[PDB]
């Protein structure tokens, strides 16, 4: 399966810190068929469990 | 007989023993007591139908028999298989 | 003459060889003079276990039926999107060879489905297919943009795409560029 | 050095505690197996030597290895049952030299005879004829007697061996108190 | 794993020992299983394949992992590394780039391009002739058939009259179960018929049910063939 | 003692690395593997072997060639590696039963335990099952001859444990798996009479043979049990077994109305759709 990413800021590095499950916050720069900016802080999101790519946003 | 009314009675046996009817349910008790037949009757009036014995000797004429038999299960099991065969593997294959 | 030959080296166990009945069986047989390799092509093309002679399989069907543009890619539409990626790829051989030199756009409009997969064969294969007919061809008889413009944005596209698939793809962008527009083919 | 593999057939017939003989002169061809096996690993110590007896159900009892030092242990439990059987105690050698792991080891086989030989001529020469075929060489040594040593066993050797230039040898033993050792010793077959 | 685990005289003691025996090949790689982490290569697998390497050029080094492979896949890699010298050029001029389609499917997103620089991969293929071909499939086959194989057949056709007839029953009860179900569905067809919201089919399960309950048609034949000889 | 026994398919495979590290010579004897397996619990399961170096002789029979160092170390370092499996038995891989087999049966019925004997082929064209576990015991026989080791078959089956399955599976691509239904039971449905056919028809004519032309022995006495117990099928009147046939053919009608029924419900979607698609999209076609 894949893990359950959280981000609650945005770098604008292009490498979003991302809050984890414990022993996480695992920034990283996420997939590139999908831009940064639509990705909104303090959103719940889907995040692959090894290469740490975004998949969608999530309510 | 090994086929073609297998079932038989007690005028041939008491007719082998010279040995009369009030005796042949002795003889009968008697040779299912030894236990070389398993053999039932089913019969009201009077029957000898057999099962199982041990031939445990020779003869020929079951050795040939035993050919003829023999090679007629296996020509109609070959021919059964033709049979089925021909037409079922063209249509299932 | 072969045709003894042919099918007893088609019973073989090696796949290569396998291969080679249909590769040998195409030229005794050019011209379409035989509706009878057609059957065991397509029946090694369905039936074997290994994608050899089935990538290898139609190849043969275009080279016997290179003499009519129309009925070949009728009976390799199932064919252009197959079960596993190598009749997709002998498809697009296929559609390749037997719609090669013509103007038949019954190859050229699967070609749209073809451009877009995940396997890199058939997205390889299919600008190759592709680079086969657009040659000679003008734009005010026919729509041919389309497939210009999706053989053009491979190479800015080379950065995303597959390392073979941008061979075939540049490769194939030297088809049309071929003699300078000046020679063809023909079969 | 030497290159050559070393095969031995010993007999555990009852015929060798008799008391005319050496007490157990069975323990003193062993000890001649002892001083011939140091003597060829004094001379190249990577020959092979295998061990099997003559009798009925022959046993190969050590393959052929280097390593004597458990080959002194097997040449003990000699189960002394048996008469002889001459023959596939050949035949249990010779084709057996051909699963040597050095193949440039030449083929050298003896044989401990201590029983008169149950097999005529006819067999003599079939053998004879088999072993100077494949040419192996074959020194014979034989053991104690009822009836004369050679008569046919001569001419089983002449027949039996080839190349007269440094070829097979022949090892007749008389009576005597003196050991088997010593006396086979005494041909350059121990050398 | 490691140097000093290969015993060199116990290797070349069974290495001789092979050739004695029909035997006389060299060797041509080692191969390890790394479970549980992914089959990728430790500093100590790279170290001692790169004192293994010294005498063979190839050296080709295989990790099987079944651990966490499951049955349906039987996936392995053979593995190689790449010269530290060769860093400056292209990393690998491989030529005859058409199997590396099938060279991707190693593609987990992190050990293979997460750990494939200094180190690469290498094509797998088999071979398998008409002996181990039909020696191995009469044996497969064998293992799914009988021995004399009349053996199994009268026993399931005779468990259609003493065990199958209760699965032909509960088959009828999954069979009328549904029917309660289709019952309601031409009210539904008799309303809206635009779009599909089922994914519930009720047709190739019972398809497969008639399947099943077909076994007493084939196997009455088989009772037919047994009663005439 | 033993019931049966279980075969792994990784020996066979190493029975065609048998016929594999030959060499090409011209002998293509009955090679002999040491095979090894568990005979600790009451069934026999084999999961490995190899091999040793066999040489027998042309014309006799009863030289035979065997290694104890061999046997040793090849046991000593699989033993090393894996000691969860001994010594068991061994195999021949020629079609017969030679008369040196008891003696070279014998070698591992002393230094290994009682040890089993398995008859397989060279070229696997049998049809047949082509494992056959014959138990080496020596049996007291009726007619007074004196006691000998004394080959009965022992029941086998061949089966892979986990990972056999799977790369055997992998190897293939070609076998199908149990599929019930129409093909895998039809198919046994077909060759099936030629399995009992061949098997009886391969039996019977050359026993027949050995009826006119054959003594010494041929078990005589089970001739007597075999012809008995085929005389226990004395073409049956089938009187009592009308009624089986209107069980049978009963279950039969219940499959007939399950069919009719069920493909009938099948038949409902197919003629619906073929009119409402149709006729819809034309009339919306234009």
């Amino acid at each position: 399966g894949s893990y359950v990413g959280e981000v609650v800021r945005a770098m604008d590095k292009k490498k979003v810190l991302v809050k984890v499950h414990p022993e996480g916050k695992f920034v990283v720069d996420v997939d590139k068929n999908i831009d940064i900016n639509d990705v909104t802080p303090n959103c719940r999101v889907a995040l692959r469990n090894d290469s740490y790519t975004l998949h969608k946003i999530l309510p | 007989r090994p086929a073609n009314h297998r079932q038989l009675t007690f005028e041939e046996i008491a007719k082998s023993a010279k040995i009369t009817v009030n005796e042949v349910e002795l003889l009968v008790m008697k040779a299912l007591s030894v236990g070389l037949v398993k053999g039932s009757i089913d019969e009201v009036d009077k029957r000898v139908h057999m099962t199982w014995v041990q031939p445990r000797v020779l003869d020929l004429q079951q050795i040939k028999g035993m050919k003829d038999r023999l090679e007629f299960w296996c020509t109609d099991v070959k021919s059964m298989e033709m049979l089925v065969e021909h037409q079922a593997h063209d249509i299932l294959t | 003459e072969a045709d003894a030959l042919i099918e007893s080296l088609c019973r073989d166990k090696d796949p290569i060889l396998r291969r080679s009945g249909m590769y040998t069986v195409a030229m005794a047989y050019c011209g379409s003079g035989n509706n009878k390799a057609i059957r065991r092509l397509l029946h090694v093309a369905v039936s074997d276990v290994n994608d050899d002679v089935r990538r290898a399989a139609v190849e043969s069907l275009g080279f016997i039926l290179f003499r009519t543009p129309e009925q070949c890619p009728s009976v390799v539409s199932l064919l252009s999107e197959s079960y596993n990626p190598h009749v997709r790829y002998g498809a697009a051989m296929a559609l390749g060879i037997c719609c090669a030199g013509t103007g038949n756009k019954e190859a050229i409009n699967l070609l749209e489905p073809m451009t877009n997969d995940p396997v890199n064969y058939v997205r390889q294969g299919a600008l190759i297919a592709s680079a086969l007919i657009m040659i000679q061809q003008t734009e005010i008889t026919c729509p041919k943009v389309n497939q210009f413009r999706q053989l053009y944005s491979k190479v800015i596209n080379d950065k995303h795409d597959d390392v073979m698939a941008k061979f075939g793809a540049i490769l194939a962008q030297g088809i049309l560029d071929a003699g300078g527009h000046n020679v063809t083919i023909s079969l | 050095m030497v290159l050559e593999s070393t095969m031995v057939c010993v007999d555990n017939s009852e015929y060798m505690r008799n008391g005319d003989f050496l007490p157990t002169r069975l323990q003193a061809q062993q000890d001649a197996v002892n001083i011939v096996c140091h003597s060829k690993t004094r001379s190249n110590p990577e020959n092979n030597v295998g061990l099997i007896t003559l009798a009925n159900d022959c046993e190969v009892l050590t393959t052929l290895t280097p390593d004597t030092g458990r080959i002194l242990s097997k040449l003990h439990t000699v189960q002394p049952k048996g008469k002889i059987t001459f023959c596939t105690g050949i035949r249990v050698a010779h084709l057996a030299l051909k699963h040597r792991q050095g193949k440039n080891h030449k083929m050298r086989i003896i044989a401990f005879v201590g029983s008169p030989v149950e097999d005529n001529e006819k067999d003599l020469v079939k053998l004879a004829k088999r072993l100077k075929k494949e040419k192996v060489n074959v020194d014979i040594i034989n053991f104690g007697e009822e009836e004369v040593n050679t008569e046919k066993l001569t001419a089983f050797v002449n027949t039996l061996n080839g190349k007269d230039g440094t070829g097979s040898h022949l090892v007749t033993v008389p009576p005597g108190p003196s050991l088997a050792d010593a006396l086979i010793s005494s041909p350059i077959l121990a050398g | 794993v490691s140097v000093e685990a290969v015993d060199p005289v116990f290797q070349a003691k069974m290495l001789d020992m092979l050739k004695q025996t029909g035997r006389p090949e060299m060797v041509v790689g080692w191969y390890h299983s790394h479970p549980g982490f992914g089959c990728w290569l430790s500093g100590v697998d790279i170290n001692t394949q790169q004192s293994f390497e010294a005498l063979s050029e190839r050296a080709v080094a295989v990790v099987v992992d079944p651990i966490q492979s499951v049955k349906g896949k039987v996936v392995i890699d053979a593995f190689r590394l790449i010269n530290a010298n060769m860093m400056v050029l292209g990393h690998e001029p491989r030529q005859t780039t058409s199997n590396l389609g099938h060279l991707n499917k190693p593609s987990i997103q992190a050990l293979i391009h997460g750990l494939n620089r200094h180190y690469y991969s290498i094509t797998i293929n088999y071979r398998k002739n008409e002996l181990e071909q039909k020696m191995l499939l009469n044996l497969h086959k064998k293992s799914w058939m009988e021995g004399l194989t009349l053996q199994d057949y009268s026993e399931h056709c005779k468990h259609n009259e003493s065990v199958v007839k209760e699965m032909l029953e509960l088959a009828k009860n999954y069979n009328k179960a549904v029917e309660e179900e289709d019952k309601m569905t031409p009210e539904q067809l008799a309303i809206k018929n635009v779009g599909k919201q089922d994914p519930k089919r009720h047709l190739e399960e019972h398809v497969d049910v008639l399947m099943t309950s077909n076994i007493v048609q084939c196997l009455a034949a088989m009772l037919d063939t047994v009663v005439f000889k | 003692a033993v019931q049966k026994v279980v075969v792994h398919p990784l020996v066979l495979l190493s029975v065609v690395d048998h016929f594999n590290r030959i060499g090409k010579v011209g002998n293509q004897k009955r090679v002999v593997g040491v095979l090894l397996g568990s005979w600790q619990k009451k069934v026999l399961d084999v999961s490995n072997s190899f091999a040793v170096p066999f040489d027998e002789d042309d014309k006799d029979d009863s030289v035979w060639f065997l290694d104890h160092d061999y046997l040793e170390n090849m046991y000593g370092m699989f033993k090393k590696v894996n000691a969860r499996e001994r010594i068991v038995g061994w195999y021949h891989t020629g079609p017969k039963l030679h008369k040196n087999d008891i003696a070279i049966n014998e070698l591992m019925k002393r230094y290994c335990p009682n040890s089993v004997l398995v008859i397989i082929d060279v070229k696997p064209k049998d049809l047949g099952l082509p494992t056959e576990a014959y138990i080496s015991v020596e049996e007291v026989h009726d007619d007074g001859t004196p006691t000998s080791k004394t080959f009965e078959h022992v029941t086998s089956e061949i089966g892979a444990e986990e990972a056999e399955e799977v790369g055997v599976e992998h190897l293939l691509r070609d076998i199908k798996d149990t599929t019930v239904g129409t093909l895998s039971q039809r198919i046994t449905n077909q060759v099936h009479g030629l399995k009992g056919l061949n098997s009886k028809l391969l039996d019977i004519r050359s026993y027949l043979e050995k009826v006119a032309t054959g003594k010494l022995p041929i078990n005589h006495q089970i001739i007597y049990q075999l012809q008995d117990v085929f005389n226990l099928l004395p073409d049956v009147s089938l009187q009592e077994f009308v009624k089986a046939f209107y069980l049978k053919t009963n279950d039969q009608m219940v499959v007939v109305y399950l069919a009719s029924l069920i493909r009938s419900v099948v038949a409902l979607h197919n003629l619906i759709n073929n009119k409402i698609a149709n006729r819809d999209a034309e009339k919306k076609e234009g």
